[PDB]
């Protein structure tokens, strides 16, 4: 009814996405780094064995 | 079965999808990649019963119905032996021997029910005079694979 | 104050999507970073190799 | 907070965000299917209206197999004492909800396939047991080896087993025997023939209506076979017992649970359609918003859905103006109709209590919807024993009780006439218009036969009378400019028809003409057919108003008729015959009464009608009906 609590309702909603989307944003990222690194010790093996 | 039902309920986010349908097909395929016959010769000889996703298929114990058999059904008299041996030494209303109880139950009931040349090991043996008995005790749920085992046998004598 | 809200909160659902959307390129990018940065190693133990059969 | 959402179109929010309000809301906000991560158009919200189609399936398939009824009600909110144990206060799992009804039906199915198989197998053995071990005697001579053949068999009549030793005897040889045996239903026959003919015997036997073969168990491996078949039969039964007290107690702890989870998979399939994962939903409701509402506050809010809002747990016309007079003037005027009402009384406040038992008892149609309306038949069964006690003032003659009650309805009329202009005057509130000239042609004849018929009652002296009064003095009026009245009118002079001539002739540009004037701070069509509306209507209106005096005058008159004419019979003939004919007239004549006053109680509904469409079109559609029910309740 009144516009201050759809004010803060819409405040506390938007910070929240923000807030969710952004910690639900560092995951890829975070588990990029391993599964990069995890095929470059493919690649790195991969080449180790041939080099053998 | 929270993966079953994860896949079809997923979420917004692609990553927890991909993950749950690949996780599940892993973890469905894990199971399934194993042999049947030594997946039930090694619960059996381990002395450990319990159930999984190919212990209630009845595909697995008519395909180790053949192969078991190599003493008149020796192997089934040593599935009945341990679960007749598991109810009189170490009786029922236990933790350890319910499941032993309930899976070999099961097993003794899909076997019983998938050929009906093994209810002249069970005579013999003598485990079929504890199947009835273990029906009336707790264990409902066990003394409801047993009533389906005795029922399995029960079917093949009057038609 | 409803009407003013909505459209801040409905670009913020578009932004939050951008942002996953960035984490995801970054995210597509470390994979080849990692192939690049992981394609150079063979050179290292090709030449550390011929390097021990010089020297023999 | 519980985190609350609605859907409707975009067009009456600030209607419904009224009545949310009202019932209790705060923090109402408008949103749309785009803003946050859990509210838009994806297939996770059909799969899950899939899942509960299967949950609903699988329930249905329980209460199906468990031998009960189908639930129902349409509980949703948490205010009723029902709702709070059939609704749970917390989140909604699809998941955990169907996969405790899929381990239960999966179980379920195979107990009752189970239990029907050893219960027709164990009904096969012991029903061949009785048969064999009666048949194996005509001590051990024919279940234990013999040199003779035997034939038993059950049959259900004695004819085919004779008429099967007549065709074996006649085609076959003496190789038929002669016997009968009393079974549990069917008959034991007995049959004998030689050994060589046993596979002959089974076409002739099969296709004469009977199943006579060479052992009627299915154990004939030693001797005697009915030692085995004692066995399995006393094993079948343990079986069997144990597997019907499993059954019973899973469909007895698994009944509630369904049920249960039946109104839980209710608000489960609402939450799917309130989510808006479908096209067509948006398409359909574009306005989608979200509240925050109090637990304790949840269940009032939860009692009314206000219009057309969905509200979601853990015609719409509210205040005015759609039944306000509706409620009075409805019962009031349905009452004068039909001491009579005092049976309309009775019988209406005997449905109070027993309305939950009444409710499933499936009797009638219309005892069903009054039954439903339970205020109304009381209020204008209480109301009607007022004005029925009147007539059934008094009656004693033709031409003396119906010219009062003739001239009542037109008095009694004139005031809801008189209050529906005056409620829908009230109502839009120059800011006010449309209805100065209504009421003012009608208010001024009908003011001045109503005012006829008030001193008409009055004159006496000589200067009185009563043809009729009323429709005679406005009949007469408004033909004759210089007469004064004719008769029984106020005399003082002769101006009173001509101020009414000159006031209900000066309502004619008055109406049209205050249309635009109260329409600011296609007109012309819609002031020609409000006036000829209006004109057609206001005739029609003062003309309705003899059904209240011809239904009354009838029903008064057949009921005195036969009270009248049963009353002095009754009383005759003292002795047996007295009590015997007056107990037999009395019972015939309360029987016919009672079916009069439902006659009349089922034939009252032109006020209703009137009330509903003329009553309704001046005064603003099936908003009072509601309104008028809702109001005593509340």
């Amino acid at each position: 009814l009144t516009p201050n609590q759809v004010n803060d309702e819409l405040n506390k909603m938007q910070a929240f996405i923000r807030k969710e989307a952004e910690e639900k944003a560092k995951e890829i990222q975070l588990k990029a780094d391993q599964e990069y690194e995890i095929e470059k010790t493919n690649i790195v093996r991969n080449e180790t064995n041939n080099i053998d | 079965p929270t993966v079953q039902s994860l896949s079809e309920r997923k979420y917004s986010d692609e990553e927890l999808r991909q993950d749950i349908s690949n996780l599940k097909e892993i973890l469905e395929n894990e199971y399934q990649e194993l042999t049947s016959f030594d997946e039930y010769v090694a619960e059996l000889d381990s002395k450990l019963l319990c159930w999984s996703p190919p212990h209630v298929d009845n595909g697995f114990w008519s395909d180790n119905i053949d192969e078991f058999k190599k003493d008149n059904y020796k192997i089934f008299r040593q599935l009945i032996e341990l679960l007749q041996a598991k109810v009189r030494n170490g009786d029922v209303n236990a933790k350890q021997e319910k499941i032993i109880i309930q899976v070999a139950l099961n097993d003794i009931t899909h076997v019983v029910e998938l050929l009906p040349e093994s209810i002249d090991v069970l005579d013999k043996t003598g485990g079929k005079a504890d199947i009835m008995e273990l029906l009336n005790h707790s264990d409902s749920r066990v003394k409801y694979e047993a009533l389906k085992a005795t029922q399995a046998i029960i079917g093949y004598t009057f038609k | 104050s409803q009407k003013n809200g909505i459209a801040t909160l409905l670009q913020a659902e578009k932004e939050a999507h951008e942002i996953v959307s960035k984490a995801r390129k970054y995210r597509q990018d470390k994979l080849k970073q990692a192939k690049t940065d992981a394609a150079k190693e063979i050179d290292s133990y090709k030449i550390q190799k011929d390097k021990e059969l010089k020297e023999f | 907070m519980a985190l609350v959402q609605f859907y409707i179109p975009q067009e009456i929010s600030r209607d419904s965000a009224y009545t949310l309000g009202q019932l209790g809301l705060v923090q109402f906000r408008d949103l749309n299917s785009k803003v946050r991560a859990f509210q838009r158009t994806f297939v996770n919200e059909i799969r899950r209206l899939d899942n509960v189609e299967r949950q609903y399936r699988y329930f249905y398939s329980l209460l199906k197999k468990h031998d009960i009824k189908l639930y129902e009600g349409d509980t949703d909110k948490y205010l009723d004492g029902s709702g709070e144990l059939y609704v749970p206060p917390s989140g909604s799992v699809i998941d955990d909800y169907v996969r405790n009804a899929s381990y239960l039906e999966e179980r379920l199915i195979q107990m009752e396939d189970a239990t029907d198989q050893i219960e027709v197998q164990k009904n096969d053995l012991e029903q061949y047991r009785f048969i064999l071990q009666s048949g194996d005697e005509f001590n051990i001579a024919a279940a234990i080896g013999a040199s003779v053949n035997y034939v038993t068999g059950v049959i259900a009549r004695d004819k085919v087993a004779t008429l099967e030793q007549i065709l074996w005897r006649v085609l076959r040889g003496n190789l038929f025997f002669k016997t009968v045996e009393i079974e549990q239903k069917n008959a034991f026959i007995v049959f004998s023939h030689g050994d060589l003919i046993i596979k002959r015997i089974r076409k002739i036997a099969e296709s004469l209506d009977a199943n006579l073969y060479d052992v009627d168990s299915s154990n004939e491996g030693r001797s005697q076979q009915l030692a085995k078949v004692n066995k399995n039969l006393s094993d079948l039964y343990t079986v069997l017992k144990t597997t019907s007290t499993t059954l019973e107690s899973e469909l007895y702890a698994i009944a509630k649970e369904l049920d249960s989870w039946f109104q839980d998979v209710t608000r489960e399939k609402a939450i799917f359609e309130i989510l808006n994962k479908s096209n067509y939903d948006t398409n359909r409701k574009i306005l989608i918003a979200e509240g925050w509402i109090p637990r304790d506050e949840l269940a009032t809010l939860q009692a009314r859905l206000g219009e057309m809002i969905a509200r979601l747990g853990i015609a719409q016309y509210r205040e005015i103006n759609a039944g306000l007079p509706t409620i009075v003037t409805f019962p009031f005027m349905f009452a004068i109709m039909f001491g009579h009402g005092f049976l309309m009384t009775l019988a209406a406040l005997s449905l109070v209590l027993n309305e939950k038992k009444i409710n499933k008892m499936k009797r009638g149609e219309i005892f069903d919807m009054a039954f439903t309306g339970r205020y109304i038949i009381l209020l204008m069964g209480v109301f009607s024993m007022y004005t029925g006690f009147l007539y059934n003032g008094t009656e004693n003659a033709l031409l003396f009780s119906n010219s009062y009650k003739m001239k009542l309805s037109i008095l009694m009329g004139f005031i809801h006439m008189t209050y529906s202009y005056f409620f829908s005057l009230a109502n839009h509130l120059d800011i006010i218009g449309n209805f100065i000239p209504g009421l003012l042609f009608m208010q001024g004849i009908f003011g001045y036969l109503s005012v006829c018929i008030v001193y008409k009652w009055a004159v006496d002296w000589v200067k009185d009378g009563k043809p009729a009064p009323g429709l005679l003095n406005m009949l007469i009026n408004m033909f004759l400019s210089p007469g004064t009245i004719d008769d029984e009118l106020y005399p003082h002079q002769a101006k009173v028809q001509v101020f009414l001539l000159l006031m209900a002739l000066v309502c004619i540009p008055w109406l049209l003409l205050v249309k635009p004037l109260h329409f600011k701070f296609d007109i012309m069509i819609h002031q020609v057919i409000h006036t000829i509306e209006f004109c057609l209507n206001c005739v029609s209106h003062t003309a309705s108003y003899l059904r209240l005096w011809a239904l009354s005058l009838a029903h008064a008159q057949l009921s005195s008729v036969l009270w009248t004419m049963t009353i002095q019979i009754a009383f005759g003939f003292r002795g047996f015959v007295g009590v015997f004919m007056t107990v037999a007239l009395f019972a015939m004549w309360f029987a016919l009464t009672c079916a009069v006053l439902v006659l009349m109680e089922g034939t009252s509904a032109m006020l209703h009608s009137l009330r509903l469409h003329w009553v309704e079109s001046m005064s603003k559609p099936y908003e009072p009906f509601a309104f008028e029910y809702k109001d005593m309740e509340v």
